[PDB]
């Protein structure tokens, strides 16, 4: 169990250095833009039918 | 001696790993064909104008 | 992005408004058409 613990510690130190080289982005404005693009897809469908 | 407060973290990270393993191929094709919000960002601004002007006619 | 969204929602509002007023114009035109054809049909039924 302790050997598994330390192996996971070393692997996650490697993961943390790879993350610290590659830490870019956010999470909530992505959700907002996904929601608005879905809404405008709906609007596109309704405006095609309306046309 | 593991505890129960940390179980939510490990469940969530395990599920994120599963969602990684499920659809690597979609992420790979997404990154290769076109740059993230770069060339894509540009073309939607120039091509929204065509729906705008179509409404104008 | 939120600016474009507000313009398309105002846009579809204007589209539904113009749809409704051209529908009202259709109703008025059809009413006049019905009255004129009733008058013509009665007159030429008496004529022939």
């Amino acid at each position: 169990g302790q050997q598994l613990l330390d192996a996971l510690q070393h692997e996650l130190v490697t993961t943390q250095r790879l993350l610290g080289e590659l830490d870019v982005g956010d999470s909530e404005e992505n959700v907002q833009v996904l929601d608005l693009l879905s809404e405008l897809k709906d609007v596109t469908a309704k405006k095609d039918l309306e046309l | 001696p593991i505890e129960a407060v940390y179980h939510r973290y490990m469940v969530h990270l395990l599920e994120l790993a599963v969602t990684f393993i499920e659809r690597l191929e979609t992420h790979l094709e997404t990154i290769r064909n076109i740059p993230h919000l770069a060339a894509n960002l540009k073309k939607m601004n120039q091509a929204l104008a065509k729906m705008d002007i179509l409404v104008t006619e | 992005l939120e600016k474009e969204t507000k313009f398309q929602k105002e846009r579809l509002s204007d589209l539904k408004h113009m749809r409704y007023r051209i529908k009202d114009d259709l109703t008025t035109i059809r009413h006049s058409v019905v009255e004129k054809q009733g008058e013509w049909h009665k007159k030429w039924k008496e004529f022939l």
